[PDB]
């Protein structure tokens, strides 16, 4: 089964320098032209840079021309793109596609990778902050009460939240992040629970973050008002 | 030297017949190069439709057909289907710039029985209150059309500043969710009767209304 | 870096690697046309000296035309299979002889000297106006008619404008109507290389065409195809390289045998599978009659019309001949006479008999002395071999070469129950045959 | 065409693409409708002169000889001298 596996993906500020990599199996990859085509997160697709079988020929986009490299070794069934003096507009997934054409006229990428998300910002890595969202009058009553901790000014996207260990996983619904003109992501999450249950079941919100190792618990309960 | 344009989006019932256009110039089409579709799901990786303008790789429902002449090419699928809500894309080669993708174009299917908006205004935070600055969380959620319009009303003027709105984002129940984040100074929060947080969806109206305690 | 070559002593065998390949996978046609003009006999009874050069001038361009009208009036090399080079061409022509076709390229190039037309089939074709004699003479020539000539440099101009239709109708008159080397009469260089430029591929395969121009020609066609109305039309057929840029490596080989004192009583032993070898899609492509491919530098240009369509186990049999994968084809005989094989990087050295073998270079003179038996050396110090009465010269080219020692396969063999006259026999073969030979001797 | 071991043997339209494929034997094919035959990795063009053609059906002579005593390095041979060969080698084969 053909396979192409892309790496090397990950943060990096204005200015900066990365290299992606896509190993291939299952194929003689040195048969191929290879191609590197990007998605802007919510927007279309685009292509990047090609190379021939054996080097011969090398294609760019004018919007990378005199920035990205492409190579490729035929011995290691691997390709790379080089990215040089980074910029804003460069923050997306990149895929390795294998060529496909008829000789004259159709020239078409069949198979694709996953794909390896980069990330161009000049923000800088920060902790989160955790607070409690204690349920009100206002937001009680009706069937059921709901309470939720919020988390604010953190950079990195993967941030991983969970009540009481995995050991709550009905009535709990996560919202999606917001980016702050600032740079910093913020994203609160609410459970549902009974409003007679308020004060007899316990509700510890745990936020790990990986990228700054902030592993903090706070507990949510009624305050007066 | 030439550019390839495609329909933002388009629109269909179940059972119907849709159509997608590709219009190319005298340097893709024109110049006797062939068009190619590419299907996308909402978090997978582009997989080939249609190649040489009416080919179909194997695995493809034969419900998909395309045609090309001069510089116009289309797709028809026949049949729609719930599972057909995804981004199509056309692919061409040109003269100056080489390969080149379409803007691309969402197939949406209707079927889906419009559900009234969910607003929920949390008030700031005892901690968050402690830390100098407080900010008011509204929450949206269970909305089949996705797009709400959030305002922060604020007393009796409107408050822009500080208003931060993330997009719909579909749930796993085939619902949209939203949030809206509006950032003020302790001062602020007491010297204010009141806030609300209203939210609009397709004409209806559902707001609340929070303030310091307003506990009696 | 790009050329290195191995030696097999086992198998008195080498493999060139380092090239890159140009295939020629399909074919391009084009209109080429030429506007001609109605001169009747005029009468300008004359009597002066240029009116009589522009009369012979006449006659010849009449002539041509005349001509041009009735042109038209109604090892292993044994497997590949036989197709048609121009039946492209030919349908296009056999097109071009229906109703309206020719109205419509001249109504589609009277503003412009290129354009592409739809013929009446669906296909579109590049059509390009190369001379307009039309103009020249109905205009300039007989001007509305120059009886009485008052400049010299009109007979120079119009002797200079009508060279290119004389050259044409010889070329088509000496060969019957299609000429295979395509010359700079038929078509100029930037009319080549503006018609490349049209064809829609992609900027790889234009920029490999486009600097390899005297390829292109030595494998494109020309085809004397219709002279109908006051057009002259001609169709070219151009190759065109589906695959390009894969690696490609070459084969030679030179007869192994053994060296007994006796004359007779030696077998010898051959591999039969050389020539050009091109991976182009999860396979390989095999050309025996290796002088079927122009090499430029380290660029090999080859044309599937002679190749075999082979599995990528076939490389094995230059690593282990015994592999159980792949079957390697050989051939034996009885018959050991001393030769030598050019490589890429070197020569090797079949010295059998009496002969005398050896190599030289010009500065020092004989550097080596062959002994009996199948051996190799490279082209470093080496300018020539000589092999009893012949001299060679080995090429210059730069590279690496490396020689893999073992034992040949020929003393691995029983000379009394081997096979001789076994011209298309594998390894496999041999050994059935063998293997029924030794069997039957168990009697009792 | 004559399809093989492993090939992938085809015919093929300008128009309609391909409209055939070969199976493992020797076959032929018309150019009333046919404008090319590709066989592995290579492509051909058919003559496109006109006239008619018939199709005319038999079983293979090939699946009439017995392999086990079938001469198989031959050049210049004949109906004759092959049946007289086999002929040879099977009175050969005589017990005790």
């Amino acid at each position: 089964q053909v396979q192409l596996v892309e790496s090397g993906g990950g943060v990096v500020k204005p200015g900066g320098s990365l290299r992606v990599s896509c190993v291939v199996s299952g194929f003689t990859f040195s048969s191929y032209r290879m191609h590197w085509v990007r998605q802007a997160p919510g927007k279309g697709l685009e292509w990047v840079s090609s190379i021939t079988a054996s080097s011969s020929y090398i294609n760019y986009a004018e919007s990378v021309k005199g920035r990205f490299t492409i190579s490729r070794d035929n011995a290691k069934n691997s390709l790379y793109l080089q990215m040089n003096s980074l910029r804003a507009e460069d923050t997306a997934v990149y895929y390795c596609a294998r060529d496909e054409n008829t000789g004259i006229s159709h020239y078409w990428f069949d198979p694709w990778g996953q794909g390896t998300l980069v990330t161009v910002s000049s923000a800088s890595t920060k902790g989160p902050s955790v607070f409690p969202l204690a349920p009100s009058s206002k937001s009680t009553s009706g069937g059921t009460a709901a309470l939720g901790c919020l988390v604010k000014d953190y950079f990195p996207e993967p941030v991983t939240v969970s009540w009481n260990s995995g050991a709550l996983t009905s009535g709990v619904h996560t919202f999606p992040a917001v980016l702050q003109s600032s740079g910093l992501y913020s994203l609160s999450s609410v459970v549902t629970v009974p409003s007679s249950s308020l004060g007899t079941q316990t509700y510890i919100c745990n936020v790990n973050h990986k990228p700054s190792n902030t592993k903090v618990d706070k507990k949510v309960e009624p305050k007066s008002c | 030297q030439a550019v390839v344009t495609q329909p933002p989006s388009v629109s269909g019932a179940p059972g119907q017949r849709v159509i997608i256009s590709c219009t190319g110039s005298g340097s893709n089409l024109g110049a006797d190069y062939g068009v190619h579709w590419y299907q996308q799901l909402p978090g997978t990786a582009p997989k080939l439709l249609i190649y040489g303008d009416r080919n179909r790789p194997s695995g493809v429902p034969d419900r998909f057909s395309g045609s090309k002449s001069g510089t116009s090419a289309s797709l028809a699928i026949t049949g729609l289907q719930a599972e057909d809500e995804a981004d199509y894309y056309c692919q061409s080669y040109d003269r100056s710039l080489n390969w080149v993708f379409g803007g691309g174009t969402k197939l949406t299917v209707l079927g889906q029985p419009k559900a009234a908006p969910s607003v929920t205004l949390f008030p700031p935070s005892s901690e968050e209150l402690q830390a100098n600055k407080a900010t008011l969380v509204c929450l949206i959620s269970d909305f089949y059309p996705g797009a709400v319009t959030v305002a922060w009303k604020a007393d009796s003027s409107p408050v822009n500043a500080g208003v931060e709105t993330t997009k719909p984002s579909k749930q796993s129940n085939n619902k949209y969710a939203a949030s809206s984040y509006l950032s003020l100074t302790p001062e602020q929060w007491k010297s204010h009767k009141s806030y609300s947080c209203q939210v609009t969806h397709e004409g209806s109206t559902v707001e609340k209304t929070v303030a310091p305690a307003e506990c009696s | 870096q790009n050329i290195t070559e191995e030696f097999y002593q086992s198998t008195c065998s080498a493999v060139s690697k380092g090239y890159l390949s140009a295939l020629r996978t399909g074919w391009y046609t084009s209109v080429i046309t030429i506007e001609l003009s109605n001169i009747k006999e005029n009468k300008c009874n004359g009597t002066d000296a240029k009116v009589k050069l522009i009369k012979q001038e006449l006659d010849k361009y009449k002539n041509a035309v005349t001509e041009l009208q009735l042109l038209m009036q109604s090892f292993l090399g044994f497997l590949l299979g036989v197709g048609s080079a121009i039946a492209s061409g030919v349908a296009v022509c056999k097109v071009l002889h229906l109703e309206g076709e020719v109205n419509k390229i001249k109504s589609a190039l009277l503003s412009t000297n290129k354009a592409v037309v739809s013929l009446s089939n669906g296909v579109s074709v590049l059509t390009f106006k190369v001379l307009d004699l039309k103009n020249y003479i109905d205009k300039q020539l007989l001007p509305i008619q120059s009886c009485s000539i008052s400049n010299i440099e009109t007979v120079i101009e119009f002797q200079q404008k009508n060279n290119r239709l004389l050259e044409i109708t010889r070329e088509f008159s000496v060969n019957a109507g299609v000429t295979t080397p395509v010359s700079t009469y038929m078509l100029t260089n930037s009319e080549l290389l503006s018609l490349i430029n049209d064809m829609p591929i992609t900027n790889d395969q234009k920029k490999l065409m486009s600097n390899n121009v005297q390829i292109v020609r030595q494998q494109s066609y020309s085809i004397m195809c219709i002279i109908k109305e006051e057009v002259l039309a001609y169709v070219v057929q151009l190759p065109l390289y589906g695959v390009i840029d894969t690696p490609c490596w070459k084969l030679h080989t030179s007869p192994l045998c053994t060296t007994n004192t006796k004359e007779g009583s030696n077998i010898c032993l051959t591999r039969t599978d050389r020539g050009w070898y091109c991976d182009n899609a999860g396979s390989v492509s095999f050309f025996p009659q290796a002088e079927t491919c122009k090499v430029q530098s380290n660029r090999v240009f080859c044309d599937t019309m002679n190749s075999l369509t082979l599995p990528s186990e076939v490389n094995l049999c230059n690593v282990d001949i015994f592999n159980p994968k792949y079957d390697c084809k050989i051939m034996t005989s009885k018959t050991d006479v001393s030769s030598s094989v050019i490589t890429s990087l070197g020569a090797i050295v079949s010295c059998y008999g009496k002969t005398k073998c050896t190599a030289s270079n010009k500065n020092r003179g004989i550097i080596k002395t062959f002994s009996n038996g199948c051996d190799y050396v490279s082209n470093k110090g080496v300018d020539t071999v000589s092999v009893g009465n012949t001299l060679y010269y080995v090429n210059k080219q730069e590279g690496k070469s490396l020689y893999v020692k073992g034992e040949p396969i020929i003393n691995f063999y029983d000379p009394l129950v081997f096979p001789s006259d076994e011209f298309d026999a594998s390894i496999s073969q041999v050994n059935e045959k063998i293997n029924q030979s030794l069997a039957f001797i168990r009697k009792s």
